[PDB]
């Protein structure tokens, strides 16, 4: 056997044809980018999430200028973390919890908090509260209030229509004659 | 025929609430990094944008569906130490704090009976030669269990109040007393038959536990959503190896043999065949995601109506008369434990609509005139228990001998 | 808006033809080669319509899914009073108000909210005349001065009479019976 | 400048090459057609929208 394949049709591992060593191949790096921003009003710095990558190769390709796309004014800025989502760059880790402002992935969110800068933290579900238990007492409400809450839901749609010859033809004669060979597709 | 005895039974229901978030990249799924391939998909259209925006929208609403069902809890509440609330053993539904995976013993069995593309786990963040990826959800499984543990600990010490508003301290037999009253029966029965109810409750807990320990079915709703999304990706993978009517399935066997004029002809037909399968996969995921929200809209209703309240609809939350409901977590889905009430052991007798007494016709305020061969009395339609016919509970109006079925008796 | 922008922008896509304009191809090429390349454009533009028409059919289904929800929810809560939990607002539903909107409907759900909860010591029944007297409605509470019966939606005392208390079963059957004398 | 364009790349206005009188260009005329009928059971006359 000279080389191996994956469960798809791709040759994931090869033997060295010279010294018979067996070498896996990793698809060096790619993925998506999201932009994590506080908004243009609140700030002018943004944080980028290099999706689903090991940050060792990301930080390398920043300094080695092996990135596509690249920005002329860009730096790592000593704030890079490898989560399950990938490489968040441009945000400081916070080891306490708050409520999720902008969702990132795997329980981690981010916001623009007081030093303000972009920080990354884990989402909190709520207060560490307690419901006591008795075998003898029932709390009963005495005073009250009312409250009016609004909700909102669409019931219609901007209904359209499309004429064919003003779309696929532009009223040219030759387009209308080819269109006969497609029938009443319109 | 009016039932006398009863039993309580816990029947479970499941549904999906979540499709696995996917994403793709034509630049990798279409080309395999050929530059001339990248320069001929441009000349078709930025269709790439529509695809990326379509999959991210389908993916983002899977995090919306999960918070809409689970995240109905305003405060995380602690697990109480007492779990034998009046004999009612609640150790199976609650998470076990002695374990590292603080899940319920039901959810341990729920995970096991349920459980091509790049993914990152741990943290070994490997990649694949294909352009496919799955994305991890925002709301993690431990956080899903933490919503679920608050819904159960909060029901065990606040009960009816837990979903109605502010959670109020109340004994659990009192919580049963208000719930059992709510279905149309008298709340003496719980105090009268407490150990019978406590054992029938603990029976159906162990019944569900042994049912889900040895099962081959009843989780087909969950695994089908897992399998249907898996078979969409396998079709999307395997059509990369197809020629799509071109000379080759590999772009580096087309540009190799053929000269670059005629190579770009064959490259166009191989790209276009790969675009259509990519576009159709998006439309297929678009339809299947709209299917799942209807189950997520059911689960959002069936949690707030049934767990956080008490349901009075027919066959909603199992069959019988609903009393409680315990939610459990599942991969891409929810599991309910509906405690229902079943009347049983009926008996025949003769009934009547009205009693003639002193020239007037008397009518029950609620219930039926019951003659068991010995005497006449009133009981309710859901349990057999005698009430002496007095004007306190028999409504008096109208004259005798007008209604069909007025019977000479005495009302005191 | 994004559905129409996509339908517009792909008019200018070449789709691998010589251009994206039928006038260029009629002018530049021979009637064989012109007819080939305008046929390449006519099928790219038909697919763009079919994709747009299909995704209109999907969102026409979802909006009908909400319109059938809103026509129900108006009949349930505007034209009446709901009894489902958290349907038409959080709390206890009283009434609701429809308001028009440019492409939808906005509701105003009036709800009741209890608060100001106080401790009261409770027990199931009263052992009077050797009889387990169960509350006809509400629960038994002792406020530190008086035993009485109140509701759970609100606190309001009532004197324990046989008109709001009844007996099923004698004493020494229920756990925790009040050993009080009532009327 | 010589000519104008819409929010999409369609020429809607051209400055005249001779007089520099700038002139909008509208579509010539088109649209859809509908027919109102009370039914063939009732009449043979229709109204056209
Ligand atoms: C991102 O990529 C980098 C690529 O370098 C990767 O770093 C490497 O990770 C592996 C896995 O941990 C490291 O290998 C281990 O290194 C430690 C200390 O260096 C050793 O103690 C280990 O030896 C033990 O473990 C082996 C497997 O568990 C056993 O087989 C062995 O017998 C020993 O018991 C092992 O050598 C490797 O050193 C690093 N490389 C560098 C330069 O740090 C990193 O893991 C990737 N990121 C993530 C999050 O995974
Ligand atoms: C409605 O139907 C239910 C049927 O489930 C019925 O409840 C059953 O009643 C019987 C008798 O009251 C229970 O049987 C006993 O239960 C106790 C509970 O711990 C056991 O310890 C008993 O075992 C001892 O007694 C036996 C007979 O003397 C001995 O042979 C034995 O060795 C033990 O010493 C005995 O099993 C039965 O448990 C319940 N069922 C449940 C689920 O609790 C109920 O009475 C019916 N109600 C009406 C109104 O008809
Ligand atoms: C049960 O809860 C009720 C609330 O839901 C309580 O009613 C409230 O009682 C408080 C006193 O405890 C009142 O507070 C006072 O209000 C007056 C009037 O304020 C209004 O007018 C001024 C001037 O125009 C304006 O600035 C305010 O915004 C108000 O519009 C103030 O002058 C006082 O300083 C003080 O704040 C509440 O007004 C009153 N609410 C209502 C709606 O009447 C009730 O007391 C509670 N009962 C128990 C037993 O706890
Ligand atoms: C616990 O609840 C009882 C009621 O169930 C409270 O007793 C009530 O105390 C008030 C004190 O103001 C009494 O009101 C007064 O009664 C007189 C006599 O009728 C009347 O003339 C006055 O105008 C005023 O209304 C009320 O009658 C009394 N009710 C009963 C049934 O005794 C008791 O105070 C509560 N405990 C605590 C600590 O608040
Ligand atoms: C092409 O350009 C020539 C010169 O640039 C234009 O000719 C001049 O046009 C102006 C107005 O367009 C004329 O002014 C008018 O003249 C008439 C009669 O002469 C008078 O009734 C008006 O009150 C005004 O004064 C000007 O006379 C005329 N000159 C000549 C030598 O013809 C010409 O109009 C341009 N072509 C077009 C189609 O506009
Ligand atoms: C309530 O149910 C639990 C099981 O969920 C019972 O706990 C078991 O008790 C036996 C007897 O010692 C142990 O061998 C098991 O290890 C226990 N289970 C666990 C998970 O620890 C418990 O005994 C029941 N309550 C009562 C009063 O019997
Ligand atoms: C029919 O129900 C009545 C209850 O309303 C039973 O009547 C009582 O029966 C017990 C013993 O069976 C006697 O001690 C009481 O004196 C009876 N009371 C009255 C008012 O009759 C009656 O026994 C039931 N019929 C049968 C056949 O059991
Ligand atoms: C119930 O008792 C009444 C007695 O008031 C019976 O009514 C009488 O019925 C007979 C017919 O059998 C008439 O001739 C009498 O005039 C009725 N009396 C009155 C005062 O109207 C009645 O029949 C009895 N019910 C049954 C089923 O026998
Ligand atoms: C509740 O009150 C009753 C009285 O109504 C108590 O009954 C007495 O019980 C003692 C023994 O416990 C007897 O010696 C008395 O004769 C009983 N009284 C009567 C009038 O018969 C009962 O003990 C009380 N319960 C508690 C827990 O104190
Ligand atoms: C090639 O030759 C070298 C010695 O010159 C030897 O060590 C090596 O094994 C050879 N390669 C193979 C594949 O046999
Ligand atoms: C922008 O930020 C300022 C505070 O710097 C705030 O006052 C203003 O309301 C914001 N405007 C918008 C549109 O968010
Ligand atoms: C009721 O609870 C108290 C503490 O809250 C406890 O001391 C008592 O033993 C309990 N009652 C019973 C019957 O166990
Ligand atoms: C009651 O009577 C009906 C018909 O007379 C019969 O179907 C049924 O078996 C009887 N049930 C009992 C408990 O006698
Ligand atoms: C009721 O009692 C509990 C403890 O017994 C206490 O924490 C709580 O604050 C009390 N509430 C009121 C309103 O007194
Ligand atoms: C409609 O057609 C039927 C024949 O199918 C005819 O008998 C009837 O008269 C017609 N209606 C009117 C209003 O003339």
């Amino acid at each position: 056997q000279q080389f191996g394949r994956d469960v798809s049709d791709f040759t994931d591992s090869v033997r060295d044809p010279k010294t018979s060593e067996i070498l896996d191949i990793s698809p060096c790096a790619f993925g998506g980018v999201s932009v994590i921003t506080p908004g243009t009003n609140a700030s002018s710095e943004v944080a980028v999430l290099y999706q689903d990558v090991n940050c060792t190769d990301v930080s390398t390709a920043i300094h080695a200028d092996q990135l596509t796309p690249a920005w002329r004014i860009y730096s790592t800025g000593n704030n890079v973390f490898q989560t399950q989502a990938g490489c968040l760059i441009g945000a400081e880790h916070v080891d306490t919890s708050y409520e999720c402002d902008i969702p990132i992935g795997a329980g981690i969110c981010a916001s623009y908090h007081t030093v303000k800068s972009i920080v990354a933290y884990t989402m909190s579900l709520g207060a560490d509260s307690s419901i006591a238990y008795s075998n003898n007492t029932i709390a009963i409400p005495t005073n009250f209030s009312i409250s009016i809450t609004t909700e909102v839901m669409p019931v219609s749609m901007a209904k359209t229509s499309v004429d064919c010859n003003m779309y696929i033809c532009g009223d040219s004669t030759e387009c209308a004659n080819l269109l006969l060979q497609y029938g009443s597709f319109c | 025929a009016i039932p006398t005895n009863f039993s309580i039974s816990i029947t479970t229901e499941v549904m999906p609430v979540s499709m696995a978030k996917t994403s793709v990249d034509c630049n990798m799924y279409i080309c395999g990094d050929s530059t001339e391939c990248a320069n001929l998909l441009l000349q078709y259209g930025s269709f790439c944008t529509q695809l990326n925006r379509a999959l991210s929208g389908i993916a983002a609403e899977q995090d919306r569906n999960t918070r809409e069902v689970f995240a109905q809890v305003k405060q995380m509440y602690k697990t109480p130490t007492l779990k034998y609330f009046g004999g009612f053993n609640f150790s199976q539904i609650l998470p076990d704090p002695l374990k590292p995976t603080k899940r319920s013993f039901i959810e341990d069995l729920l995970f096991n009976k349920v459980t091509q593309y790049g993914e990152c786990l741990g943290l070994i963040c490997a990649q694949k030669f294909n352009g496919l990826t799955v994305l991890p959800p925002l709301l993690t499984d431990d956080m899903i269990a933490a919503y679920t543990a608050a819904l159960v600990s909060g029901t065990a010490t606040a009960g009816w109040t837990f979903g109605a508003g502010a959670a109020l301290q109340i004994p659990f037999a009192m919580q049963m007393a208000y719930r059992f009253n709510g279905i149309g029966v008298t709340q003496n029965v719980l105090y009268e038959n407490q150990k019978q109810i406590a054992n029938q409750f603990n029976k159906a807990i162990s019944q569900i536990q042994e049912s889900l320990t040895t099962t081959s079915t009843a989780l087909g709703k969950l695994q089908d959503v897992v399998n249907q999304n898996a078979q969409a990706l396998n079709t999307l993978v395997k059509q990369l190896s197809s020629n799509f009517g071109a000379i080759s399935s590999v772009l580096n066997d087309i540009l190799s043999r053929l000269d670059p004029p005629e190579a770009e002809v064959q490259i166009d037909r191989l790209i276009t065949g790969r675009l259509q399968s990519l576009q159709t996969y998006v439309t297929q995921q678009l339809i299947r995601a709209a299917e799942i929200r209807a189950s997520a809209n059911l689960a959002a209703t069936k949690m707030s109506e049934c767990v956080l309240g008490q349901s009075k609809r027919v066959d909603f939350c199992g069959k019988g008369y609903h009393l409680m409901s315990f939610p459990q977590a599942a991969p891409h889905g929810v599991v309910f434990l509906h405690v229902t009430y079943v009347p049983s052991q009926e008996r025949n007798f003769t009934t009547a609509p009205a009693i003639c007494h002193e020239g007037k016709a008397y009518f029950p305020r609620e219930g039926v005139f019951v003659f068991n061969g010995t005497s006449w009395f009133i009981t309710q339609r859901n349990f057999f228990s005698p009430q002496i016919i007095t004007t306190d509970n028999t409504f008096v109006s109208g004259n005798c001998d007008v209604v069909i079925g007025i019977i000479n008796n005495t009302v005191y």
